[PDB]
């Protein structure tokens, strides 16, 4: 069971800084890819071949792809704490950069990138055994993760198909937002995120803020804050494919028995407990408390509250010492309860899973050491309020054609400026059709 | 037994009325102090 | 000298089948390596029909494993008792169940029950004579639901004289612990009823309730479960294995228990269960063990007994027992009680004795009911699967893997006039 | 979204109020028919007696 | 002067519906004790 | 072959029955483990009036503990002999009536009552023969008062024909220590003279005084008015564990005693009780024990018999003894006292031999008495009722739970027609 | 069984410090929260070897919420129970209860719903509170009637400072203390009294303390709230909880307000020549000086009376005592209570705080008694109260936060009734 990860723009390439930094040390590998030759702590030999790769030397090299068309931050990681972790040919860097306008990442600049990156993706994929699917982390809202990111995932369909693409994409938040065609550049990529991402778990950066100063009580946090728990939700819910458990969740049921229409696939994640390192022994963390967390509408990595809208469908997946009774009792707990509703139509609501291995904090880091955790990824009908919002707000600004220069001398045209909107307003109407 | 349960219905309900009287002011003086907070958003002191 | 075999499939199967040849192979006296270090000469003279001796008195239990992905026969290796289960006998894919008895009962079945039935008709000829099968599996899974059910098949279309017991969990309301269980119970169910002699119906909100209230523990888990479910599955074979004053073969037990070819799903409950806290004032006496048995308490199913009537029912007892006091016991509360049985059968009980009781105790039993008041736990599937159907939910896993809603109505159907043949009969 | 939260709260412990009176009304009604069908018995002791 | 206006709605709203609720509570609430009143005299004439 | 069942309500209850079986179990021989260790056989050869064997030699007693806090139960199992009980007796609730009577009795008792018969109804099943049940309790308290009221009248309402020995320590009021005893004394004895068949009347002020008076301690602490109590329920009961030369059981105590259909409200001594240093200078023959048990400040009442005459009398003595010695004294006392007894009623006195004394005291007896003297407690507690009620003093802590204002004063009335009948026969 | 601690104000939380110095030695747990079954009513135990209580120290002015923050007991308390505002209510009514109020009130709700969250056998709140001053008066009124329109069905007792007739801090604390009544005569079950001139005279003679300060106060309040809830917490021979309290102590709806009195309050000089036998003092307990509270008991007649003894103590010589008692003539026990004891004997003596000014005694008695000689304080303040409020002096603060006349002229008129209705019920 292996799984190879592709990071594109700003936000993919930063993600997986600190995500695979988080991964290493949970498999306990140096960052020059050498697990300690005296010591060793760990499940198994192979819970680490479904990452990193065995090279003969005991030499391990991940299943990662940097793709980018910037150099000024690939070179960072080429430099950086992990030089020899990554070999070389993982590392893919354009010579210019693509500046915010998805045409200009997708059809001109990214036509001489996507050829070599998908001959890296089979090349990598033929070593693979047992492929389970694809995981993609991108920021929509800029040239890269969006244009290049939605021409790879179509390069990827089409050579591929029926596998499993989970996308854990990045909206701009209505408030804290770092551009100004960030509307166009969402729309755009969302009209063929919709038709070729299978799962498309939902972020946002207001609201990962809004959580770290909540809960971590750092005032002024950061990215190098946000991804850390951004990779502390992908080992959570990637966890159950490398350590054994009770009741086993992987990648194929989770994507089989959340997604009950082909087209109503947008979750909301949530991790709990998020908790910082001088309240953690003041608190008695029990499982029916660290879920009423998972479950408040002040802890998404999405700013949306769901009090508006119905879970269609939800899945926990647990990690480290729960005993498989508790939890029963609390989702039991939960479905009594009334703030939170379900749908008609779907009375078995919840996936509970259950791995066996307590949650890995980096050394130096901000998130405290706990005996269990849980992360919670709920399909719910709520979102629609986001694509409302961002509608709402792209509409503002097409009325008066304003940017849209750059976009037609790049090369293209109206055409698809409407397609994506009328294909945004199914998406909305599919959304408020299902939910009643 | 019928009259008795109603007897006590009606002396409870009497008692809470009571109470009830202690409601309806609440009502009209918050209303009555909201509709003039409303206008002293702008010069709380200084408009007087 | 009556063979039994022994089918596990999907991950709940393969867990309670590995503690189920814990319990046999403990009081049968074999150790864990796998040769046999009992005390007694008198476990010695039946265990064939659960081992092999191959050379040097490496015993082999008579038992198939299937599932669809590796990490199952990981675990099951690795459990005590792993060591004994015979390499050959570990038929396991690559890919995984997924949760769709599409996946379950076409596609991977196709690949992987033409691959074990080589095995199971192989260990059939390495036994001589087969009393039945016993299967113990699943049915809110993809592998035990699905693949298990074409196994079912494929076995009574090989074999139709010989009996067999299906020891399959169902999905409840309270411990719904994932969200496509009513599609793979009624499309498991409908293959079920035409196809199984016995249907050993468990669950597991009546074992978490017996952990709880009988057993009075703090931390219940799937280990407690699966012992008291292997409690069970050797109480039911103790007369094939011990002698006693009144044997009882499983077609006696089907024989005494079937009135109607296809009213056949019997709900199955255990007997003393005590806590350890108070395990020296009770009195293991008959009276107190057919009190404990007759209650909705100790049953080992989401049924309420007395919201219905007992067909028939069975009650096997193992000690150095009187079956003066044992029938006496059995027809007191037959009398006690005659709304609750059925009006048009005399001595609804059958009683059965084993001169051996379980090993750490010294007086058990087992009850076996044939119920009317069992509809009631496909009503509830029944129901969420018209709630959920009637709006396609979730339908294109299923017919996206050359599946039609056709089956989806005639297994709803069979379902229908299956607890409208229990309603009916009372 | 203090409104929204207020009025889901108010509807909800409707519901939780109906839900005992339910109860107490179920109660109520097995008690007379227990004390009717008691009256019966007696009856059928008094028959007995004579 | 719109927004406060709003505001100010909200607020009356708020208010208005926790003061009904308290009522229509109380209500239910001596209903229920009449009921149970009802109950317990029920008991005690049919253990008699 | 006779059995009983004893059940304690609330702390004064439990605490009295604790220390009830710590003597009892040592008047049959067993320690407090459960394992027989004594020495004869007049022991063992009728404990299974209040034991159950377990397994192999394990007796366990036939006692309930009931009540609405956890504490009082750990208290009673962290002391000495609590090993003994069955864990499953163990009945309790979490959060306490609280010296409330509408808590006993409507919102907690109910609550808790249909948990309760469960047990009764087990340990009166698993007996063979019933003659009456045991009760200990208070009548100034919630947990003592209005539940064990409620759970008598749920008793009667199953076994018509049987006999309770309710013991109520009544509540005093110069040992008073609650603000309101009357509102919880009145409403029980309201229902107790309805259906408890033998209340034994007990108070902490004569038991105070026959402490300070006759043992002469220095600190008598709660342990030994327990064990008096305790010594006065384990003599009163001995006619069926022990044979005597004139043998009288529950139901011949009763009505022998009980004159008419509603006077059952016994005042209790025992004989004898001596500090440990006059027990070396007095002579325990069988006039100088009955002088004692008819000391007027022996009874364990408040009530001086002085003040009234004695419907009847009954005497139990154990050890060895002269049969006519105790009738001639009897009659002596009868002749020389005759204006103390009902005219009306020739031979007003009862007397019983039983051949076992209790261990130690070489010879012993016990008086049960129905003096008229008794309505001077329920008259002096009528007085503190109608003083507080005049002006509905603490009452809205019931009122609110649920008692209208028609049921004290029909409580009122009933008590004062029950202190009004023994005026009546005096 | 648990009962869960609110502190508001100055007064609240530095009463509160003293609670909790005298519970962590009472548990032997160290001040840095770890122990080297019966903690369970104020700790929880978390961690390996951790013990973090119920208590939530809520207040305005920060200069004394940090201060719990800067002092030894930082690692005791969960970081976000200690809920600090930013601007004190400036011991003004209206700006505790409705400028910066209702700003704060949210949080305290979002907190203390979590702590009975984790509690299980609630038996009820403890608040500390001076109506002496602006937030622990309207903060106080505030709070209290939150939890109230939601829990309901739990007590609360409120353990209220008031002002004494002499020694009076503030100005229009009178103002404060006549605009809490509404809130303390409906919502606090029951409302025990504390006056500072009765805790200074008996500081004055019986500990003959000459010039004290507000540590001993806080350790004498201290040591009175461990004695109540001893009950819950340790063992007794003869226990009582809140609930017979309550239904001991409140014979009407309208009458709940306690005087207070421990005993013996005797330094460690005079411990050794006084033997201290139990009627000693149970009878130094009911003399008219050693209570709390500035009321000539003499100036009225008892109504009820509940006596908790701590340590070496039999129940016979408490019995004898209170047989004394009632056959004493200086004080009248009201006809309505033919017996009016609640008498209660625990276990467990007094503990000592190091470097206190108690000293270790056997036994320990407790008295807490409903009388009818407080409608002699409500009257006092009513006067001193009207005194300023002819004139309408200092009303023009309260205007001007926006509060009007109407809960000035209701709050008299409650407090007109209340007087009424005690002088009434004393007949
Ligand atoms: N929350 C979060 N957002 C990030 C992070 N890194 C990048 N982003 C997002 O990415 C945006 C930066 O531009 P990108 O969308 O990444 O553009 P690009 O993919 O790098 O392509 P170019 O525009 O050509 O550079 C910011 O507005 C962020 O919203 C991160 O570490 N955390
Ligand atoms: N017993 C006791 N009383 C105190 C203590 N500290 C302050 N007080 C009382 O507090 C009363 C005045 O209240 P304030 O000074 O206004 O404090 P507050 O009640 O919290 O009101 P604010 O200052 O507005 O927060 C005085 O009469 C004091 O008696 C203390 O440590 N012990
Ligand atoms: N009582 C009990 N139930 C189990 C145990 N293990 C799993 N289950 C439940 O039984 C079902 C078995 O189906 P599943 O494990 O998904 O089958 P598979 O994954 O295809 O092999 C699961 O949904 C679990 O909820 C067990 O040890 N005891
Ligand atoms: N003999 C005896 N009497 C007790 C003891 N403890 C309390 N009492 C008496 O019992 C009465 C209180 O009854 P209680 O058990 O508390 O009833 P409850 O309030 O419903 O729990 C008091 O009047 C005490 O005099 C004890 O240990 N022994
Ligand atoms: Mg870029
Ligand atoms: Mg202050």
């Amino acid at each position: 069971r292996e799984v190879i990860s592709i990071h594109i723009g700003q936000a993919g390439i930063q993600v997986g800084n600190a995500c695979w930094e988080l991964y290493c040390l949970e498999h306990g590998i140096q960052p020059d890819g050498q697990m300690p030759s005296d010591k060793t702590i760990g499940g198994g030999d192979d819970a680490f071949n479904t990452f990193f790769s065995e090279t003969g030397a005991g030499k391990h090299v991940p299943r990662c792809i940097f793709l980018d068309l910037e150099p000024t931050v690939v070179d960072e990681v080429r430099t950086g704490t992990y030089r020899q972790l990554f070999h070389p040919e993982q590392l893919i860097s354009g010579k210019e950069d693509a500046a915010n306008n998805f045409a200009r990442g997708h059809y001109t600049i990214g036509k001489e990138i996507v050829d070599l990156a998908l001959d890296r993706i089979r090349k990598l994929a033929d070593n693979c055994t047992g492929l389970q699917g694809f995981l993609v982390f991108n920021a929509v809202g800029g040239g890269t993760g969006s244009g290049l990111g939605s021409l790879l995932l179509e390069r990827l369909s089409v050579d591929y198909g029926k596998k499993s693409k989970l996308g854990f994409t990045v909206y701009p938040s209505p408030q804290v937002s770092t551009a100004v065609v960030e509307p166009y550049n969402s729309v755009l990529s969302t009209h063929s995120l919709l038709e070729h991402t299978d799962v498309a778990v939902m972020l946002d950066n207001e609201a990962i803020y809004d959580i770290c100063r909540r809960s971590l009580d750092i005032e002024r946090p950061t990215y190098t804050n946000l991804n850390r728990l951004i990779a502390q939700v992908i080992s959570s819910l990637t966890a159950s494919l490398r350590f054994d458990g009770a009741l086993n969740v992987d990648i194929t049921e989770f994507q089989t028995n959340l997604v009950p229409y082909p087209r109503i696939h947008f979750m909301l994640s949530s991790y709990a407990p998020i908790i910082s390192a001088e309240k953690a022994y003041h608190e008695q963390l029990s499982v029916a408390e660290i879920t009423n967390a998972a479950f408040e509408p002040a802890s998404m990595m999405v700013k949306c509250d769901p009090r508006h809208g119905k879970y269609m469908a939800c899945c926990l997946m647990y990690r480290g010492d729960v005993v498989p009774k508790d939890v029963n009792a609390s989702v039991a707990t939960i479905k009594t309860k009334r703030t939170i509703q379900f749908v008609d139509w779907c009375p078995t609501g919840f996936k509970c899973g259950i791995n066996y291995q307590p949650p890995t904090v980096v050394p130096g880091g901000d998130l405290a050491k706990v005996q269990r955790a849980v992360c919670m990824i709920s399909n719910s009908t709520a979102i629609g309020e986001i694509f409302s919002r961002l509608d709402h707000k792209f509409d503002l600004m097409y009325a008066k054609r304003a940017f849209v220069h750059w976009y037609v001398g790049e090369g293209m045209e109206e055409g698809e400026f409407s397609e994506a909107r009328e294909d945004l307003a199914a998406l909305e109407k599919d959304f408020e059709e299902v939910g009643a | 037994n019928r009259l008795r349960v109603e007897a006590r219905k009606e002396a409870m309900l009497a008692g809470r009325a009571g109470k009830f009287a202690d409601v309806q002011a609440t009502r009209i003086k918050t209303m009555r102090q909201l509709i003039e907070n409303r206008k002293y958003v702008e010069k709380h002191r200084k408009l007087h | 000298m009556r063979e039994i075999v022994h089918i596990q499939g999907g991950q709940c199967g393969n867990q309670i089948g590995a503690k189920f040849w814990e319990v046999v192979s403990d009081e049968h006296g074999i150790d864990p390596t796998g040769t046999y270090h009992g005390d007694s000469d008198l476990q010695l003279e039946r265990i064939n029909v659960y081992f092999n001796e191959a050379t040097g008195g490496r015993y082999v239990p008579r038992a198939i494993l299937m599932d669809l992905e590796p990490g199952t026969m990981d675990s099951v290796r690795s459990g005590p008792y792993g060591q004994i289960f015979r390499p050959d006998n570990f038929v396991f894919g690559q890919t995984g169940a997924g949760n769709n008895w599409a996946k379950g009962h076409y596609t991977e079945g196709a690949e992987l029950i033409d691959s074990v039935l080589d095995v199971v008709r192989k260990e059939a000829e390495s036994c001589d004579c087969l009393q039945g099968f016993q299967v113990c599996h699943s049915l809110g899974g993809g592998t035990g639901s699905g693949m298990g059910t074409l196994l079912i098949s494929k076995i009574r279309e090989e074999y139709p004289d010989r009996m067999m017991l299906t020891f399959s969990v169902v999905p409840s309301p309270k411990v719904s612990d994932t969200v496509v269980e009513p599609y793979n119970a009624t499309l498991s169910v409908h293959q079920l009823v035409e196809n199984a002699d016995e249907c050993m119906v468990l669950d597991n909100e009546a074992l978490y309730d017996i952990c709880f209230r009988t057993l009075k523990l703090t931390t219940p888990t799937f280990g407690d479960l699966n012992h008291l479910i292997s409690a069970v599955m050797s109480g039911i074979t103790c007369c094939l294995r011990f002698p006693g004053q009144l044997n009882a073969d499983l077609r006696k037990l089907a024989v005494n228990l079937i009135p109607f070819p296809r009213l056949h799903f019997f709900m199955v409950g255990f007997t003393p269960l005590t806590s350890r806290g108070s395990q020296q004032y009770r009195a293991l006496t008959v009276p107190e063990l057919t009190q404990q048995m007759w209650d909705a308490k100790n049953m080992m199913c989401a049924a309420d007994p007395r919201h219905g009537r007992y067909l028939t029912a069975s009650a096997l007892f193992r000690g150095r027992m009187s079956t003066k006091e044992v029938d006496e016991q059995m027809l007191n509360v037959q009398n006690k009680n005659s709304s609750y049985f059925v009006e048009w059968i005399p001595n609804n009980v059958k009683s059965s004795v084993c001169d051996i009781p379980p090993k750490g105790l010294k007086m058990s039993a087992t009850f076996i009911g044939n119920s009317t008041a069992i509809q009631e736990m496909f009503k509830r599937v029944s129901e969420q699967f018209t709630a959920m159907f009637r709006r396609k939910a979730f339908l294109h896993w299923y017919t996206g893997e050359g599946m039609d809603e056709m089956e989806f109505t005639e297994a709803e159907s069979n379902m229908n006039d299956l607890v409208s043949e229990y309603q009916q009969y009372q | 979204e203090d409104n929204f939260n207020l009025e889901g709260r108010i509807m909800g412990d409707l519901r939780a109020m109906e839900e005992e009176a339910a109860r107490l009304n179920s109660q109520i009604e097995e008690g007379r028919g227990a004390k009717r069908d008691t009256l019966a018995e007696i009856v059928e002791a008094e028959r007995q007696i004579m | 002067a719109a927004h406060a206006d709003e505001v100010f709605s909200l607020e009356n709203r708020k208010q208005q519906l926790a003061l009904s609720m308290e009522e229509r509570k109380q209500e239910v609430e001596v209903h229920r004790d009449g009921l149970r009143a009802e109950l317990r005299l029920l008991r005690e004439d049919v253990h008699r």
